[PDB]
């Protein structure tokens, strides 16, 4: 009554309202997803984690606060921005742009499993990992940020969102973690983006990478990144209980192996060459080899863990596992050999394996003395880092019939006359264009699905055109409009220009001519 | 011991930290330090909110505004792009233009609705042992409040639902930040009613927060079947993203949504001796206002004043408009039933004090939406046409 | 051959200026059809464009958009193509088309060219999305089924393309 | 032992190392009864770790193995992991709901689940197991 | 080039990291790392709170519960000392037992009233964008709310300004933190009052947020005349660090404060479609209920019941309560007059709705004070005293 | 009116209240300090920093996030 | 200039030469300064600040600036007075900054401090007295 009352301390804790949200839909005729899928099985899941919008908030503002005193204070304080190996923080150029697009693409990937939720509970898991995925794309871009205002070179840091649209290595980005996730099935999300992507991949991406970045003296991305994937636990949480509504109905589970290894083949095709590249040939300090990361992530960890324990009910190691064995061995020295030949059309500075690097690339795999490091060697000696020397390796592969070419489907470079990964050419006429696939997995999708992988290529795109020109039309120069971002060595001094380049006459070919 | 290396850290330790400095050229290799320095500031100087948002969305030269070039990498079965103009009618020379004018990156906003979480917490704590409750009416808080509020719920939620698509779909970067804020914003609304109930029922004994009444309520009353009717069209019959974003928060939520949270349950709260709604509706209303500065940006900044595709594009949201707010019409018509089942207040509850609502509702959404796209609305005609739904 | 710079070259701008001589919604209409068809998707007649092709379909859409804005009834935009087809009725008869398709090749050239005759602005957004969505399921399910059933060599026979290499 | 990370085949180098690697037994999965938790380091967490996983937590799980992995703490474990807000509020005098746990609780490779104030990590596949 | 030398940091600089390393040892030296180990936890563990706080003030063990020797350094001329139980009649075994239940230190007292500090701001935006003023009823507005809620912001001012003799005064290191933080919420009652008024003046032309007006009240108005005179007494009239705490918040404030804020100017906003007020008094009454938590501690387990000193304590808690209950109705006596210039609502501002109002607050007052140190109360014969001020 | 109001989005900037603070006290015979000093001279004087509670709290909670920030976590 | 270097004068001295200056009859009173001396407590805001304005517009106005790394701050000393305007601070970093935020990392002010609108400045003048 007016004057009778409990009055004891209460509020109403995150799991009190929670547990109403399964009440909140309701039935009408149209309520389903606006997004093409395979999967129509029974998905009334619960969510782990009762996460309501105002605790969402402060959870991960609480993150935030520490993560941004230590950045913008303590680090700042101590110069830690300028403490970085030149290798490393070239590589946090490539590492944390190219995985903010992954970010960016997860937040379109995690609205469409949002969209194709039913219960009420997923879609509120799947829209705190849109908001998580927001955060990521931001915190990625913050690394670069913070990097551009303290780092002794700020150029590419402070402009990759235009400056990778030059080179190669950024188109088979955006299928890796991107076009490969959001481009589909809407509740194959996840098995794509999640049960592969942030259950496998994310952990060597972002967390094995802070060791690297660590050893090389750099704290910036240890602090961020850290907290980037405190945010994944709750994400795998949210795909896995799909999974297991997929797995459960048979008329589902006869789709989830044939769309595991379509997602385990695309993303380890471009993952595994290009981060072991930028761990081992984008570092000076390595904790260690690639493959072993690979190997402890990838095979027998996420292999073993997820795969392996999915294998009683149903669920298959990936037919492609063997391939991606040998591309976790060799695949990132196969790509080096792009990498550092194609120097120009990126936007980071390279280092040539010095002595002792090289020493350890034998010992860690041997093979690599007589093969990639003796090309290495003889680059170097050709100039391979003076300005004045006119020389660029594209055109020494070239004219030693060492061709690159741009696979169809997942946009990795393959150089098949030098390649110990895992990889042969298959060129194919369709009505009247010419196409290079690189492996059976790929070519399988290319063969099947043609309308969704039209993909121009930079040979294309770049058809006789001098090098320079490219460059400095998609602006790929430092502030003096001259000197180019990408670079063959990590020195102060004698830096390349246009006219640098311009001198090695360096026309872009048509691989495929000669087929 | 351990198995592994313990690695050392190149900032502290002594040999990899000189192995460093010396490889680390004396001199800085740019001047260059403002992040992505070519975006196109919106006001006197770049933010940092564009810097971290503008221009992480990848698109291509085809879609306006693009720096890439290119085909996608991999597209649908079919060959629908990844993002495509295919999404939506409306067309601009740059999608990557809006601006959030709370410039709210991630960071800021977690930053606000944290402090809104954690206070509202302390509110509940001190509220219940105030007992301030004991002064509410009663039959207010047990048959409209309870009862009309909780049903409220389902159309915030409805609303939050409706961006799903949104998200996947839209198609510039601050946009896609606009359209998530928001649909956070609205499933908090529906969250908070609810936790309004819970917290209630806690003071109340014999008072029933389970939703099973306002479903009930929401999915057959007559009072909410305009109201649904139109949250299922946004939500469901639609996937042209800014249709969705402009008959969701501008049409519906800004004339049905503001009378229902704002003239209805917040304003008779302060007739009904209501201590405890105005704490919940001052968020949901909070986040009304920050929404449609956003809103506002993107429809009326961006796409009615585009320089080549503005009057096309106010050719659809006129269409648009007329369409929805046909539908929010009868929705509100609908809704003034409830005024049957309250207790009079001159002022508040007969003819004249809701005709005055509506007429601030829809006087309000002339000034703020429809002058903006040069769609003409009789407001008095809008006000009479709900007015037809009040029982005297 | 050569290419001409990305963002600005001859072959854009000789097509701006044949789009700016459209002058009604059916002149447009042909005119985009008859682009897509000829220059868009695996089966289009013509790669000669091919690094131009998208941005110029993008200011084709363009174009027919704004006369279907100043030209038409509003009632036009929400239920007709361009073609003057009821939106709804050419909806039901692609959805019927591909769940009639005996295999995942005749299936794939009914979503293909569903999207090459009906992509908007010609089908107003909402119903194309819709329909778009609807083919892409039947699609991905035939496309799907016993995906690794056939070797790649008669992958290779069935897609018809002329293998031009095969590495050792 | 066989839960550190340089467990088995990680011992070796050079071809040792590749023999292993690719020998045909090792081109399928193998299913693993571990889970893997990372731990983001922290004043809280080192707290958590020294007091909790490698006492109680350890006692409990004689095969929890924790690695110094520079910014973070690598913990495998068989069957599971778990680590109880409550109690890690007790060690830090201060507010430490599970939520605020997880601040630094990243990779999880197992099925991660909160129940009330504890976190626990598992092998176990729940929905498909029991 | 700079004068001095640019000091290179041992965490950083090779060579002082590797001297550093040498001669730091390789085992730690004690196993003891809970910093003051030794304080006696009130809860289960040991907080940071008690951790922070516990015997920062350098009490001597003549100063019952120190630590430390001897007499003070430095003392006043005439010979007080630094700090002495000449300062209050209270006497307890330690000084030191007092435990805030909110354990606030300094950082989450900021960080709580930061949030506070932020929403406010939004919502006052959103509320003028909004344009809710628009329903209050303007003599409620104007007569009222402008005249005499913000005349009480000179009670509350004057609660404030009694905590400076407190704070310099007080016995122990807890004692000092709630007092001053109890300071600081009071002058901040007095501030959101006055940027309530300042607030309104921005959206009722003719509004004037003037303290004028409101400062002749207080001072002059028979309103407020007893109201003043108590907090006068209780902010310059005594020294008693004790007295001034119990009569401050335990008695004037739990009674008139209560009354004043929640029951009048809190619960009839929401009887005069006041849709602003509210968000102001939910502030006050949350600072109100913290505050009583740390008051409560400090004279109920503390001081009331302290082992040796319980029944001393509540003879002169008994004599103040007396006094300053007194005090207190007289002034709910002079204030109900008030009650003659408002809009008359059944239940709310009849003499059954005050009546009520007044068996609420000192019904409550009865179970959270009176009832815990002994002090007999009948709490209608204090409905009825105050009641003879009620004009009919 | 009911109707019609300025909208426009407005707050209340600290020194806004700053500025009435001087105004919040009040005369009486007993308003003076309760400590022993040498100094009675007038002193009515203004502060340099337009500071109330809510901003007082904002500023100090600001610095303390970057502070403890840096000491728990980095 | 050099009389505001924080090693100016007798500080140069070391020794029996520091000694004799620093017990000459003649500098056992406080000699008048015109002196202000500001801290600034390093961050990136602040870091941003003394490149960018006190060592660009501050130093084009006042010459007399002398800026010296401290490690842990920056120690700055300038005749008659140093300006710092939040509202140009706010501009530079592109994100919301008060004379309050400014005033988050400015430390040690010797001399007569004050903030008028946006603006913070420490002068040598005598405030009431002059
Ligand atoms: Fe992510
Ligand atoms: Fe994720």
């Amino acid at each position: 009554d007016a004057l009778k009352v409990n009055r004891a301390p209460v509020g109403v804790e995150p799991q009190e309202v929670h547990k109403w949200l399964q009440s909140f839909n309701w039935d009408f005729k149209e309520n389903r997803t606006k997004y093409p899928t395979k999967y129509h099985m029974a998905n009334e899941t619960k969510e782990q984690f009762k996460v309501i919008a105002k605790e969402y908030a402060r959870m991960e503002a609480a993150k935030d606060e520490r993560q941004f005193g230590t950045l913008l204070d303590g680090l700042t304080r101590l110069g830690a921005g300028n403490k970085v190996h030149p290798r490393w923080g070239e590589t946090m150029k490539v590492i944390s742009n190219f995985l903010e697009v992954g970010e960016y693409n997860a937040i379109a990937a995690s609205a469409m499993l949002w969209d194709s939720a039913t219960a009420a509970e997923q879609k509120n898991g799947y829209l705190a990992q849109v908001l998580d995925e927001i955060r990521h794309t931001h915190q990625c871009a913050f690394i670069n940020h913070y990097y551009s205002k303290h780092y002794h070179d700020p150029a590419g840091h402070n402009d990759a969102r235009r400056t990778r649209a030059i080179g190669p290595l950024w188109k088979g980005m955006k299928r890796v973690f991107a076009d490969g996730f959001i481009s589909g099935d809407a509740v194959e999300c996840s098995v794509n983006l999640q049960l592969v992507g942030e259950a496998c991949f994310t952990n060597p991406l972002i967390v094995a990478v802070t060791e690297w970045a660590s050893a090389n003296g750099d704290e910036i991305t240890p602090t961020v990144f850290l907290s980037v994937e405190t945010d994944e636990l709750r994400h795998m949480a949210n795909g896995y209980q799909t999974v297991v509504s997929i797995a459960n109905d048979p008329a589902s589970a006869k789709f989830l192996n044939t769309d595991l290894n379509n997602a385990f083949w695309t993303q380890q095709k471009y993952f595994t060459p290009v981060l072991g590249y930028l761990f081992e040939y984008g570092s000076k300090f390595k904790v260690e080899p690639w493959v072993k990361t690979w190997n402890r992530w990838v095979y027998e960890d996420w292999g073993g863990i997820w795969i392996g324990r999915l294998g009683k009910y149903g669920v298959e190691s990936p037919a492609s596992l063997r391939d991606a064995k040998r591309d976790a061995y060799w695949a990132h020295h196969d790509l080096a050999l792009a990498a550092y030949a194609m120097w120009p059309l990126g936007f980071a500075r390279l280092a040539l394996p010095d002595e002792e690097d090289q020493a350890w690339f034998e010992a860690n795999y041997p093979g690599w003395a007589d093969h990639y490091g003796k090309i290495f060697n003889e680059w170097k000696k050709l100039g391979y880092e003076d300005p004045k020397s006119g020389f660029i390796p594209y055109q020494w592969l070239l004219a030693n019939g060492h061709d690159v070419y741009i696979d169809r489907v997942s946009q990795v470079p393959f150089i098949p006359s030098l390649a110990k990964g895992t990889g042969s050419l298959r060129v194919h006429e369709f009505n009247g264009k010419k196409h290079s696939l690189t492996d059976d997995w790929g070519e399988r999708q290319w063969l099947i699905e043609p309308e969704r992988y039209e993909c121009h290529n930079v040979f294309e795109q770049y058809e006789g055109r001098e090098l320079s020109e490219v460059i400095a039309e998609g602006h790929g120069v430092r502030s003096d409009g001259k000197t180019l971002i990408a670079q063959p060595h990590t020195r102060g001094d004698n830096l390349w220009t246009l006219e640098d380049i311009k001198r090695a006459g360096c026309v872009f070919p048509d691989p495929l001519a000669k087929f | 011991p351990q198995s592994s290396q313990v690695t050392k850290r190149g900032l502290t330790d002594p040999e990899r930290a000189a192995i460093i400095a010396a490889a680390v050229p004396d001199h800085a290799l740019d001047t260059q330090r403002k992040y992505h320095y070519f975006i196109q500031p919106r006001w006197k100087r770049l933010s940092e909110y564009e810097q971290l948002s503008c221009y992480a969305q990848p698109n291509p030269d085809w879609i306006a505004g693009g720096l890439d070039w290119g085909d996608w990498t991999q597209k649908f079965h079919g060959g629908r792009p990844s993002w495509g103009n295919e999404s939506t009618e409306l067309r601009t020379t740059d999608w990557y233009r809006h601006r959030d004018p709370a410039r709210r990156w991630h960071h800021p906003y977690v930053k606000d609705k944290s402090e809104e979480a954690r206070y509202t917490q302390r509110f509940l704590a001190a509220y219940s042992s105030e007992g301030s409750i004991r002064t509410i009416d009663p039959y207010w808080r047990d048959e409209i409040l309870n009862k009309y509020f909780g049903a409220l719920l389902y159309s915030e939620y409805g609303l939050f639902n409706a961006h799903s698509s949104v998200g996947r779909d839209c198609l510039s970067d601050t946009i896609r930040q606009t359209a998530v804020f928001a649909a956070l914003d609205k499933v908090d609304n529906a969250q908070m009613i609810q936790m309004e109930r819970l917290f209630i029922a806690k003071l109340v004994p014999g008072f029933d927060a389970s939703t099973d009444v306002p479903k009930k309520i929401w999915t057959t009353d007559p009072i909410y079947s305009g109201a649904r009717a139109t949250v299922q069209e946004i939500w469901q019959g639609v996937q042209d993203w800014n249709e969705i974003l402009w008959a969701g928060h501008a049409v519906y939520d800004a004339t049905f949504g503001q009378f229902a949270r704002r003239e209805f349950f917040q304003r008779l709260a302060t007739v009904y001796g209501d201590t405890l709604t105005p704490f919940f509706t001052a968020q949901s209303q909070t986040y009304f206002q920050t929404t449609r500065g956003a809103i506002d940006d993107l429809f009326v900044y961006c796409l009615a004043n585009d320089s080549e595709f503005g009057a096309h594009n106010r050719t659809f949201l006129n269409a648009w408009t007329e369409h929805y707010l046909a539908s929010s019409v009868a929705a509100l018509k609908d809704f003034v039933g409830l005024y049957a089942k309250v207790e009079k207040v001159a002022g508040a509850t007969d003819r004249a004090g809701v005709s005055e609502a509506l007429q601030r509702v829809f006087g309000d959404w002339k000034i703020d939406y429809a002058d903006k796209i040069g769609f003409r609305v009789d407001v008095d005609q809008k006000v009479d046409a709900v007015l037809a739904g009040y029982k005297n | 051959a050569k290419r001409e710079p990305i963002h600005d070259n001859s072959i854009r701008t000789e097509w701006e200026a044949k789009i700016a001589k459209l002058t009604s919604v059916d002149q447009a209409t042909k005119f985009i059809q008859d682009f897509r068809l000829a220059y868009t998707s695996p089966f289009r007649k013509s790669y000669d464009i091919d690094v131009d092709y998208q941005y110029i379909e993008r200011k084709i859409e363009e174009k027919l958009s704004v006369l279907k804005t100043e030209k038409l009834p509003v009632a036009d935009l929400i239920t007709k193509a361009t073609t003057g087809e009821d939106a709804a009725a050419v909806e039901a008869t692609w959805i019927a088309k591909i769940k009639a398709a005996k295999s995942k090749y005749e299936a794939e050239r009914i979503h293909i060219e569903f999207r090459q005759l009906y992509k908007p602005p010609v089908l107003p957004v909402n119903v194309f999305l819709r329909t778009d969505a609807a083919l892409g399921t039947v699609l991905m399910e035939i496309r799907n089924t016993d995906y690794y059933g056939t070797p790649l060599e008669g992958l290779r026979k069935e897609r018809g393309v002329k293998v031009l290499h095969l590495q050792a | 032992a066989h839960n550190a990370y340089n467990a088995g085949i990680m011992q070796k180098t050079g071809k040792a190392f590749a023999d292993e690697f690719f020998a045909e037994e090792n081109q399928v999965v193998h299913e693993s009864n571990a889970v893997v938790l990372v731990l983001m380091k922290s004043d809280e967490i080192d707290a958590i770790i020294e007091d909790i996983v490698l006492k109680g937590g350890k006692a409990k799980n004689p095969s929890i193995v924790v690695e110094d992995k520079a910014g973070f703490w690598w913990i495998k474990a068989d069957g599971a992991i778990e680590i109880d807000a409550a109690e890690a509020g007790e060690l830090l005098g201060k507010p430490f709901s599970v939520y605020d746990l997880l601040i630094n609780v990243a990779s999880a490779v197992g099925r991660a689940y909160t129940l009330g104030t504890k976190f626990t990590i598992t092998s176990e596949l729940m929905g498909l197991d029991r």
